[PDB]
RNA sequence: UUCUGACCUAUCAGCUUUUGAUGUUAGGGUAUUGGCCUAACAUGGCUAUGACGGGUAACGGGGAAUUAGAGUUCGAUUCCGGAGAGGGAGCCUGAGAAAUAGCUACCACAUCUAAGGAAGGCAGCAGGCGCGUAAAUUACCCAAUUCUAAAGAAGAGAGGUAGUGACAAGAAAUAACAAUGCAAGGUUUGUAUUGGAAUGGUGGGAAUUUAAAACCUUCCCAGAGUAACAAUUGGAGGGCAAGUCUGGUGCCAGCAGCCGCGGUAAUUCCAGCUCCAAUAGCGUAUAUUAAAAUUGUUGCAGUUAAAACGCUCGUAGUUGA
């Protein structure tokens, strides 16, 4: 038999791929948020579209329906946990209200830049890829990691990194500098 | 027939090397560089 | 030992005595601990000599 | 209705008229008639192996006059002669008189293409070496 | 065994009944109902709400794709049910098989033979051949999952684990940074020279992981400056995001889904340069959906563009204050 493990596509490019306005806005999104691909925007678009579809299903359904109140409460709880919704944002028109910069803002590279751990989003991306961050004492190398609302206070540099002072990373080079200086002196 | 003139232009035309050039920027770095290059002031 | 180290998750068993280990443990875990040789194993050459034999041609 | 019955019991009529009238479309006729599998040599494949019969220089249609270098190929699998395009100028020269060719469709699914009369097909590998690779950077191993 | 549910076809309109067709009666057979089988007696039975044939690149279903809503295309193929084990046929064994790593015969194949005779069935798993445009290793193991026994401890190409794997899917490099130099902005932001930190791939040892081995992770050694530890594909007249850029060719060569460019001062060819799009993926073809309110229930069109039967009655049909 075949593996019963699932798999799913994360992206698509809408028809008219040379839509000028769409292209220019996406380029500005890449530039601003330190993305590597249009595919990064497309995954965020898929998440937003999933949100829009859910929100449409909820708002089309009436008040006092079991599916509607269960799914709506569950979605709002989850969106609050992800940190998409504000304090009094607890109604379906705010779920529709969500925008692509806000989803991008939940990314770890954006947060690392925001906290001032790195001096740029792209710098933050490389900092994260080079294994120097920790979230709640867990190292993560993923720049597209989406930070939960509770998690935001718990983001710092890895204690097992050279930045965390455990050892220099280039022991060889640091040793060479010490050895050469001691030999000459 | 009239099969005489096949392959003409490529063989006729001068052919020159490209000349060496340093490796290009790519990815996020290239897109960032393009985003700065394009969007400030035209001239 | 998990991503980024410093914590390690596994699974453990502690038997009452050695008598419990000998009675109610099986070969691969003992082999992993130290035990030597899985006895009388040679694959399908066994099957081949067996299916050749019918009514005591040879005792093998 | 107008030109259609409304009728509650008229589902029968709607089905039969739809069933009869569907056949008028050309694409539908090609898709559901057997002729597809018969007259077409490739018959549900993109690709087929053939041998070159003739190297021909077919003249392009009147406003676009040229002599376009093509190869008439006999498919090995179904035995049928077809005309196939050779992309790239020096590639007709590259192609052998008795060449063993991998030929495909030319993008129009058995309709004729561009200014080329009689051409529905293109050779895309010769001697099972890529034709495009030879045209490109003179790349994959020639005449092994 | 009841009921209800199907793709295409009228250039297939009458079919079925010697010969069980359809009913009844009597038997026989079967594990049992049963024209299942025989005798006797009726002369029926089925058919436009398309029978009877013929076609299917037709196993059936759960389902797959695209879906605003209808729909349309697709369902060998991970579960279920059926069929089949070269073709038919016939048996034996047994609770269960008309079994096919059961048997027998015939036909179709086909092996060893000392040529007297003998034995045979990969659409099980590998692997090979042929076919082709087209598809992996004669690997290791029963540790898990289950099955078979005199059932714990043995067996199992069931099943697992690897190997081969750009089928598909997710994640993710190809630097970051500070100086100077340069650019614009009032002392800021943006960006050719240098020079210290950080990092995996790559090579090794362990801890570990394991049926065992390999991968993963962890630790320790090694270990980038042109970080040569080297990103590609296809385009840049319009459709359509990018050049009235440089030479050469001169309706030739050729390109180009399409419109078109080329016949001598080529923005379309051949190179070169720059620019642009997507990106470890991107072309190309064939198949198929959207697109297509271009098959139209929703939702088409029929004065002149395609289309009101020459005309009227009329059974089926649909509609009926």
């Amino acid at each position: 038999p075949k593996s019963y493990r699932n798999y799913s596509k994360t992206a698509r490019n809408p028809k008219r791929p040379f839509e000028k306005e769409r292209l220019d806005q996406e380029l500005k999104l890449i530039g601003e948020y330190g993305l590597k691909n249009k595919r990064e925007i497309w995954r965020v678009q898929y998440l937003l579209a999933k949100i829009r579809s859910a929100a449409r299903y909820l708002l089309t359904l009436d008040e006092k329906s079991s599916k509607r109140i269960f799914q709506g409460e569950a979605l709002l709880r989850r969106m609050v946990r992800q940190g998409l919704l504000g304090e009094n944002e607890e109604k379906l028109d705010y779920v529709l209200g969500l925008t692509l910069p806000k989803l991008l803002e939940r990314r770890l590279q954006t947060k690392v830049f925001k906290l001032g751990l790195a001096k740029s989003v792209h710098h933050a991306r490389v900092l994260i890829r080079q294994r120097h961050i920790r979230v709640g004492k867990q190292m993560v190398d993923i720049p597209s990691f989406l930070v939960r609302v509770d998690s935001e206070k718990h983001i710092d540099f890895a204690t097992t990194s050279p930045f965390g002072g455990a050892r220099p990373g280039r022991v060889k080079r640091k040793s060479l500098k010490k050895q050469k200086e001691k030999t000459e002196a | 027939g009239s099969l005489a003139r096949a392959g003409k232009v490529k063989n006729q035309t001068p052919k020159v090397p490209k000349l060496d050039k340093k490796k290009r920027l790519t990815g996020r770095a290239k897109k960032r560089q393009l985003y700065n290059r394009r969007f400030s002031d035209n001239g | 030992t998990l991503f980024g180290g410093g914590r390690t998750k596994g699974f453990g068993l502690i038997y009452k005595n050695v008598d419990a280990v000998k009675k109610f443990e099986k070969k691969y875990r003992l082999v992993r601990e130290g035990l030597i040789d899985k006895e009388t194993k040679a694959g399908r050459r066994a099957s081949k000599e067996l299916k050749n034999r019918r009514k005591k041609v040879r005792g093998t | 209705g107008s030109g259609k019955p409304s009728g509650l019991r008229a589902a029968r009529k709607l089905r039969i008229r739809r069933r009869t009238q569907r056949w008028a479309d050309k694409s539908y006729k090609k898709s559901h008639l057997g002729t597809r599998w018969k007259s077409n040599p490739f018959r549900g494949s993109s690709h087929a192996k053939g041998i070159v019969v003739e190297k021909v220089a077919i003249e392009a249609k009147q406003p676009n006059s040229a002599y376009r270098k093509c190869v008439r190929v006999q498919l090995i699998k179904n035995g049928k002669k077809i005309t196939a395009f050779v992309p790239g100028d020096g590639c007709l020269n590259f192609i052998d008189e008795n060449d063993e060719v991998l030929v495909s469709g030319f993008g129009r699914s058995g309709h004729s293409v561009g200014d080329l009369p009689g051409v529905k097909f293109k050779v895309v590998k010769v001697a099972r070496v890529s034709l495009l690779a030879l045209f490109k950077e003179k790349k994959e191993k020639p005449r092994s």
